[PDB]
C-alpha cells in the first residue's frame, strides 16, 4: 500500500496488506519506494508471488 | 359508547372545526390571539378532544385528520392539538416529492405506546434501530451534498445506503388509492414488518439494489421485484 487514503481504505473493507509507506504527499521520492518494493520482488524471487502489477491512475 | 363497549370514531379535519371558530371569534367580539387566532383556542380544541375517551362502561377507538396550515408544524392549531394525541403520525410534503406515499415522516412521527414493556423487545429495538440510522442519515444528508458521496468512510457510505433502503420499503400501495394509480394494493403483517425492516438493518438484503424495496409489500415482495429490476 502506498499513501494514507489506500491504507485506510483497505483497513476497512479487508485486505492482505504486506507492507506500506505513506505520508510522501507532494513530495516523492525513489528512497520511501524502496521498502514496499523490495517487499514485492522479495516474494517473488521466493516463489510466493508470480505476478506483479502496479495500480494507479 | 355508554352502553355498547367497542365504538370506532373518525373525524376528518378537526382543524376545520377550530378554524370555523376563528372566522367567528372576531364577530364575537374578543381580541385576537397570536396569529390571529381566538384567545380561547386552548379550551376550544380541549373541551371537544376531551370528550373522546375510554370509559369505564365503554372505550373509543378513534383516527382523526388534523390539517397543518401552510406545512408550519409550528402554527398554534397543530402545536396545540398534539398533546391530546396518543399516537401521533405526521406526513411531510418533502416525503411526498420523492415518490413514497405513506408519506409519513418517520422521525418526526411517534407514539406514546411505542414502549418495551408494551410493543415487546424486538418490535422495540427495531423500531428505535430503523429511527437511528434513518437520521443518522439526515445529518451526513449536509456533506454528501457540498462534497459528494466518495468522502464518507466506507463505514457511513453503508449507513446511507442501508437508509435509503429503509426509506422507500416504508412505501407500500393502499388499496383504496388503486383507483388513480396503476398500483394493486397490498397489506403487511404487524409480524412481517419487523422481519423485513429488523433483516434490512442486519445487513442480509443489501446487495438487491433500491428500487427493489421502493413499493412492495412484505420483503419477500422485495425480493422477487429485484429480479425484474
Amino acid at each position: 500500500m502506498i499513501g494514507s487514503k489506500g491504507v485506510s481504505f483497505f483497513n476497512s473493507v479487508g485486505g492482505n496488506v504486506v507492507a506500506q509507506v505513506t505520508g510522501m504527499g507532494d513530495n516523492p521520492s525513489l528512497s520511501e519506494l524502496i521498502g514496499p518494493v523490495k517487499v514485492m520482488l522479495q516474494a517473488y524471487d521466493e516463489g510466493r508471488l508470480d505476478k506483479l502489477y502496479i495500480v494507479s491512475n | 359508547r355508554d352502553e355498547g363497549r367497542d365504538v370506532l370514531l373518525f373525524v376528518d379535519n378537526i382543524y376545520r372545526y377550530t378554524l370555523a371558530g376563528t372566522e367567528v371569534s372576531a364577530l364575537l367580539g374578543r381580541m385576537p390571539s397570536a396569529v390571529g387566532y381566538q384567545p380561547t383556542l386552548a379550551e376550544e380544541m380541549g373541551v371537544l378532544q376531551e370528550r373522546i375517551t375510554s370509559t369505564k362502561t365503554g372505550s373509543i377507538t378513534s383516527v382523526q385528520a388534523v390539517y397543518v396550515p401552510a406545512d408550519d408544524l409550528t402554527d398554534p392549531s397543530p402545536a396545540t392539538t398534539f398533546a391530546h394525541l396518543d399516537a401521533t403520525v405526521v406526513l411531510s410534503r418533502q416525503i411526498a416529492s420523492l415518490g413514497i406515499y405513506p408519506a409519513v415522516d418517520p422521525l418526526d412521527s411517534t407514539s406514546r405506546q411505542l414502549d418495551p414493556l408494551v410493543v415487546g423487545q424486538e418490535h422495540y429495538d427495531t423500531a428505535r434501530g430503523v429511527q437511528s440510522i434513518l437520521q443518522r442519515y439526515q445529518e451526513l444528508k449536509d456533506i454528501i451534498a457540498i462534497l459528494g458521496m466518495d468522502e464518507l468512510s466506507e463505514e457511513d457510505k453503508l449507513v446511507v445506503a442501508r437508509a435509503r433502503k429503509i426509506q422507500r420499503f416504508l412505501s407500500q400501495p393502499f388499496f383504496v388509492a388503486e383507483v388513480f394509480t396503476g398500483s394493486p394494493g397490498k397489506y403487511v403483517s404487524l409480524k412481517d414488518t419487523i422481519r423485513g425492516f429488523k433483516g434490512i438493518m442486519e445487513g442480509e438484503y443489501d446487495h438487491l439494489p433500491e428500487q427493489a424495496f421502493y413499493m412492495v409489500g412484505s420483503i419477500e415482495e422485495a425480493v422477487e421485484k429485484a429480479k425484474k429490476l
